[PDB]
């Protein structure tokens, strides 16, 4: 079974630059059978090569593949704004065809740090018996971020569950939200809530909290 | 130019089987490879297998060999993925593809690669049963920069199955909002939350309502978000 290899994971550059996608594979891809897929989020995955080197029409002149054997590339001369997604290479040689891992190309951007925001349950919910605390990280960039949850000062650690955004097409930035859930008994068992937030644009932790009741 | 239609959703148990179809409408059906894709949430494209209707010749991938079955009805213009033996992991997006061609017809020439694909369909399989979101407010802090700008938002907690859509002021306002991907909570059921920055000073005169809209229970919820009264 041949195993296709990207990368990078990412690949983070600014619009207008010229982009280079590898594919490499465990064994020889028989007769240059080597595609490459461009997937938006919310669409269906879209051909841009086939045949490692041929276009179908439609597809911009922007993209164009190339290599044999096991080391194949897609580039993208111009990035444009669009050009921004996930792209898949696959190989289809033999009966039996397999995809890669993926790669990412993302907006390159200035760092930006995060609007840290916290919530507490509404009284509403800890009449059903649950407390959910949600901790807000509004656009910032890059998309590592991390998250720590305190209560009465003491880390927690499998409670909480977080989402991140697409890059947001207008500013590039991402955003993330984490979800500490507890049961209303639990919730009334402490006072002191917080979300500790640590980041490349921020110097130092930050750090949003509430107390129970206020 | 040829248009790939799958069937909508479906919302299965762990143990059943569920039974996706590809009406191909355009072009040649009989002498083009179809195959079926699939993509669990946040993950990579995954080839499950293939058929070429004509030939009646199906290649299978060893991860579902023996609980899948594609077949190409050529009396329909239509293929069919079967997939057997359900288990949570085999919630995903079910793609159906056919490779593209150099002219019409049976004559016509194969790449081999996939210029065709479905629309998707979402399959959830789960133990988990349909079940409407309850539509928690992200109050505005108390302590939110005068002047400067404010968070808040809706918690849509607990339903089953995927999707939920989220608006604010039955669109109106778009600017600043977040509806973040749902997460699967350990309880089976999806969560996940919708928030949007606005000015402070607009917090005790400007309406906020978000409009929680989730299909697969026919359940609709207009949810106002406003300051706690502390
Ligand atoms: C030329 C005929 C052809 O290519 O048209 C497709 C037809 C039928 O189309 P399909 O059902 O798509 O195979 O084949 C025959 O008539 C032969």
């Amino acid at each position: 079974e041949i195993v296709l290899t990207q990368s990078p994971g990412t690949q983070s550059l600014s619009p207008g630059e010229r982009a280079t996608l590898s594919c490499r594979a465990s064994q020889s891809v028989g007769n240059n059978k080597l595609a490459w897929y461009q997937q938006r989020p919310g669409q269906a995955p879209r051909l841009l090569i086939y045949g490692a080197s041929s276009r179908p029409s439609g597809v911009a002149d922007r993209f164009s593949g190339s290599g044999s054997g096991t080391d194949f590339t897609l580039t993208i001369s111009r990035l444009e704004p669009e050009d921004f997604a996930v792209y898949y290479c696959q190989q289809y040689g033999q009966s039996l065809s397999t995809f890669g891992q993926g790669t990412k190309v993302e907006v390159k951007r200035t760092v930006a740090a995060p609007s840290v925001f916290i919530f507490p349950p509404s009284d509403e919910q800890l009449k059903s018996g649950t407390a959910s605390v949600v901790c807000l990280l509004n656009n910032f960039y890059p998309r590592e971020a991390k998250v720590q949850w305190k209560v009465d000062n003491a880390l927690q650690s499998g409670n909480s569950q977080e989402s991140v955004t697409e890059q947001d097409s207008k500013d590039s930035t991402y955003s993330l939200s984490s979800t500490l859930t507890l049961s209303k008994a639990d919730y009334e068992k402490h006072k002191v809530y917080a979300c500790e937030v640590t980041h490349q644009g921020l110097s130092s932790p930050v750090t949003k909290s509430f107390n129970r009741g206020e | 130019q040829v248009q790939l239609v799958q069937s909508g959703a479906e919302v299965k148990r762990p143990g059943s089987s569920v039974t996706v179809s590809c009406k191909a409408s355009g072009g040649s059906f009989s002498t083009y490879a179809l195959s079926w894709v699939r993509q669990a949430p946040g993950r990579g494209l995954e080839w499950m297998g293939g058929v070429i209707p004509l030939l009646t010749i199906t290649n299978y991938a060893p991860r579902f060999q023996g609980r899948i079955t594609i077949t190409a009805d050529r009396s329909t213009s239509t293929a069919y993925l079967e997939l057997n033996s359900l288990r949570p992991e085999d919630t995903a997006v079910y793609y159906c593809a056919r490779e593209g061609t150099t002219g019409w017809g049976w004559l016509g020439k194969p790449i081999g690669a996939f210029a065709h694909w479905g629309q998707g369909t979402l399959v959830t399989v789960s133990s988990a049963s349909t079940k409407g979101p309850s539509v928690f407010p992200l109050a505005p802090s108390s302590k939110s920069t005068s002047g400067g700008t404010a968070a808040l938002g809706c918690l849509v907690k607990d339903y089953f199955p995927e999707p939920v859509t989220v608006s604010w002021n039955s669109g109106a306002l778009t600017s600043g909002v977040h509806t973040f991907p749902a997460v699967l909570q350990s309880s089976g059921l999806y969560s996940l939350s919708s928030v949007v920055t606005v000015p402070s000073s607009s917090l005790g005169t400007q309406t906020y309502i978000c409009n929680v809209n989730h299909k697969p229970s026919n359940t609709k919820v207009d949810k106002k978000v406003e300051p706690k009264s502390c």
